[PDB]
């Protein structure tokens, strides 16, 4: 899998070499739990996590042998019963971090997908419309071999939720 | 303190009183001693208040942590084991006086028969555990009175609600014969807390239901 | 245990709770701790139950014995002295754990002003005694809460009945903040015991009056 | 050891088990722990076997001695007092480990109402005594289980025989939850001993009746 | 020492006396025991003077340090936790005699209802904490007298000023019944210190206001 | 506790009772104390329940681990050695009270004569071991009574079944003379557990066979 | 952000690579707090930090 | 030993006696206990002679070291802190008997009003410190007599010289009522030592001035 829960409201997607991006996945999971236990769940934010990966990546690249051929996206939504815009961060292999207002595209040829999304994107699109837009711009496919998950802001605590199988087929 | 747990056909119920003392002095009138550690297990802890709340918190964290790493909850056996290892770890401090004993209620989703998937597990200070099979358990200073009450009242348990009433009554007798266990305070409106676990997970019993059961018992005894 | 005593214009009142414990275990729900040692003195005793009942019995015997030999009761001073000597005699056993402390209420017939002939006297484990002059006293595990209650409630005392109500309330607060002191049991109908002494001697308050006062207090706090 | 005593309308019944141990080792399978000290009192004694049998013997001697000197038995109050003084006398040896606690059942011929002339009296190691008024009492290692059994079974007591059955059952539960108390041995045919006191004096229940009651209980539980 | 804290509609108030002793000897007539640890929390500490002042200082440093690193203060829950961890850390030295107990008053800006955003939190030597919900708390040698005073005086609390007067009075009674707590020194002009926290933060009550309240109380009692 | 093991022509049998106590209190009515550690060895452990179950589990793991690494089980000698080293390792904790003693039964496939390939091995707290050669062994609080029973009954052992009956009887006498060892509970239907090892491996005796043997013994003694 | 509080009266601005200048920001914050705790707030000066 | 320090308008003065004992034996007739640690602070140390001289030396070194590194002396607050930390560091050895207590006098150049820039600071064995505000302080075995002398003599202090005379007199009374404190030895010509600090720094009072003051006192008392 290339999409994962990181913390209550913080999700994570990656593209590159599976063992490495997977390894970062694990490191990120690790940091959040300990931090929450020391202070609290609502103190871990998508921003702090996005920052940790970048610093680690830069130091690691400078002192290691081969750079991590990975591209990361950390996502965050608001808590239950609160209003706030979703935040997307993209962390690149060197340590660079970019704040995205609408969408992130990672891995492969990013130009055509990024442009198709540029024409099709609509704020406050429902789940089905955003799924159609995302699959369409991704094609620039079949029901099989698709990994789809959401950070549903309406859930009480754990926002991450996979959308697989028959329900996904019905939606598409 | 006193925490009872009993299986009923199709589920498990776990209730606990509210008092916390220092010697003869009543120091807390509304402590909550029964936690929902996860969607299918509740944990009561008798003993030192600090060690108790800490156990509950840390155990919940660990269950959920493994669940996030592996993508699937532990089996009921693994949960039993981790709780046991924590308890065994507190043994040095328990000899120094900081003793905390947990009683673990769970609903095994993987069991064969749903009507008997309920599970009650008891621990000693040395981390050994035992899967109770006579249908009920209790822990704390009032545990003996509570068990001797449930032994007689247990043939009345036939569903979730009757099982809940039997739990509340057992607590009432614990408090009736021991001073460290608080009974239903009709003046301040503070009643025992209860958790029900069945096929659909764990939910806290809302206070009103416990209030009505307690008032029924109290009027029955007058 | 807790025994309060307070003077009112024209007399003295002395009330005591009913519980007796062994550790955390409630062992007696209806002990009587306030005796009428003679026509003008009542004696409460806190502490070891055996030593307490024995003190009360033997002291009553001695007062009445001298009265039969000499044809006239001792003065209140002599009574104070004999009680003090008994208490001093139990000191060796009190260090071994068998401690019993008496609180002595009396009505001096020989005093000059009848409205202030009431008398309250307190003792320590070493037999020293003190004539209380701030209007009230208490003894037992709940004594501090009882005194701190009477300090505020005492301006309400104007006669025999108001003084009785203040006594019962002080007991209620003692029990409310200490677990070794029993409050009014509405279920079993067991209430504190009270003795009133005035110009006409010592009489036990009949239970009904104490029941009504206790119910009034309990409804006031709800 | 465990000795229960309960009042029934018109009389009193007192039963005791038969085991005597040394540590984990079963040393006596047929000890008799309930004596008929006189025509209207039976005495059970828990604790050190020597001190127990001696207490019973000497107390019976003293009751009967005063009866022969004065031409009339003591009142139930005097009997209570003498037993209490004996118990207080053994206190030094009880701290050294030779503790013996008596439970005294009697039928007061001088009481006003014959239907409630039954009397149960309990003692502590320090000689203090208490007249039981909730209808039943017990002493020994199984006493808590026996009392918690009789609390529930006691509404069934309506006469001499039902009271006897309740006694035997309470003993059965004591033995069921404590290893120092022997239950009915069906193999060797050894059953608890029982004494019944009513208006006509004290008689030993013949063994056959206790055998039938015990077999009825045992078949009820299977 | 004695430090009281009470909620009033819309805020919290926290006051402390000024004496510091060594045995029977009065060593400090103007110690300040209540600190403003941050814009919404004040902290009182009873116990060893060194450990107390150190706790207060270090805790203030830590709150503000996290605030500078993360750009936002901790929630009231996080603050409670850090204070608790410090207290738990001093436990070894508290058994050796260097015990220090904190009482933490805060105003939660994130609470839903502003009129009840006040917060009082109490700690034991073992780091466990409890969120007080009966409206007031106290710590130190005079704490029992202070609480028993506020229980009666608390219905008078309706705003910031009445709450302040009730605080000062509670302190006056603590000092009145305990010798380790200093009362208002009219001769040297040294009065208790007070901190008020509401929606706008924490401010020290200027001395004149406390002086007037103290003089009003003192004249009321004469 | 009591665990007997005896060789019969062609195999070995190992049986254990079911009770587990805390002091005089019967805490477990169905503990299993005899494990099948591998296809040719069973292990009984007397003593502290935690240490016992842990020993059994870990030893089974180690036997099977070496088997997976080397592709061949250890010889019976190596197994004896590893068990001995574990036992020697628990010695420090055994002096502190956590003592656990194992009795190891095995069937040597490599022995020369199949009719005497049975093996019984006993251990002390200090890890020393001894290969029993008088045909039987036992461990636990009832071990002396069990051995003294088997010494007389052992000439009756001629095959697997007679050896099983002798085992059950030895257990019956252990329980008959010691209170910490449970006998066959006819009421709840709980009987000793047994394992039989011969040329074909280790199998658990199904409960029905043990039930019939126990009923035969019990009727023989009546 | 590229501007930050360092201590009571000492501020800090930077230009370059964010992770590094940010890292110095953190190191500088660290040194001042410990120094102040050991001696006092008015002892930390912009000069020592520079 | 005894070391007094008192503020006067415009400065501070600090004086100390000269005796050093071992038990009842006078071992040093001319020890100097008051050092000039820097241009604006003097330090007296009572207690173990070794620990005392070492404290003084090391503290002076540290003040001057920071001054050389940073190009500016610490504030009076920083100095107070470092001295306190040293004192706290000697606590383990002070419990073993090597206790040394410092009294620190300084002249704050940064204070607002020059007439009250004088500063006196006292320490306990646990490192806590207190800024004296009643105008004077003392330390050592004679400290109580010295303070009780200065309380009466202090209204006479109006300048540097009168303040010096009051210091010498306080020392004279300390020595007069305590044997461990040496008075002015007229035979050998050994007098207390004194340091004066004002706007211009710290200077040692030359011996002649102290000699004249001492002779004036001695003739006044004859």
């Amino acid at each position: 899998q290339k999409i994962s829960e990181l913390y209550d409201r913080v999700g994570f997607a990656a593209a590159g070499k599976f063992n490495e991006f997977d390894n970062l996945r694990r490191g990120g999971i690790q940091f959040a739990d300990t931090r929450g236990y020391a202070y609290d769940r609502r103190d871990v934010t998508g921003r702090q996590l996005a920052n940790v990966y970048a610093q680690t990546l830069g130091t690691i690249f400078t002192e290691q042998a081969k750079p991590y051929e990975v591209e990361l996206c950390v996502a965050e939504v608001a808590h239950y019963g609160e209003t706030k815009r979703p935040e997307l961060y993209r962390i690149t292999y060197d340590g660079s971090i970019a704040d995205e207002p609408h969408f992130v595209v990672m891995g492969g040829t990013t130009e055509p997908i990024a442009n198709a999304l540029k024409e099709s994107y609509a704020e406050n699109a429902s789940l089905t419309d955003a799924l159609r837009i995302a699959v369409a711009a991704l094609r620039a496919l079949g029901v099989a071999s698709l990994e789809v998950a959401v950070l549903d802001a309406n859930r009480p605590r754990r926002a991450f939720r996979r959308i697989t199988g028959s329900a996904l087929q019905a939606l598409l | 303190t006193t925490i009872v747990a009993l299986k009923y056909p199709g589920g498990v119920v776990m209730a606990g009183d509210r008092r916390s003392t220092q010697g003869n002095m009543i120091s807390g009138r509304d402590v909550r001693k029964v936690y929902i550690t996860d969607d299918y297990t509740a944990t009561g802890i008798a003993g030192t208040a600090a060690v108790a709340v800490e156990f509950a918190r840390l155990y919940a964290v660990e269950l959920e942590h493994y669940e996030k790493l592996e993508g699937v909850p532990l089996t009921f056996a693994g949960k039993i084991n981790r709780l046991a290892i924590m308890v065994r770890g507190n043994l040095a401090a328990a000899m120094q006086g900081l003793l905390a004993l947990p009683l673990l209620a769970g609903y095994d989703i993987h069991a064969s028969d749903p009507q008997s998937a309920g599970r009650i597990v008891s621990f000693d200070a040395a981390g050994g555990w035992n899967i109770e099979e006579e249908g009920y358990q209790a822990v704390g200073s009032g545990s003996l009175f509570a068990k001797s009450s449930m032994k007689k009242l247990y043939s009345q348990v036939t569903d979730g609600d009757s099982g809940l009433r039997v739990a509340v009554e057992a607590l009432y007798d614990a408090a009736d014969d021991d001073s460290a266990t608080g009974g239903p305070d009709l003046v301040r409106g503070i009643f025992p807390t209860a958790v029900i676990i069945d096929a659909d997970g764990a939910v806290d019993v809302p206070e009103s239901r416990i209030a009505e059961l307690a008032r029924a018992i109290i009027e029955s005894r007058s």
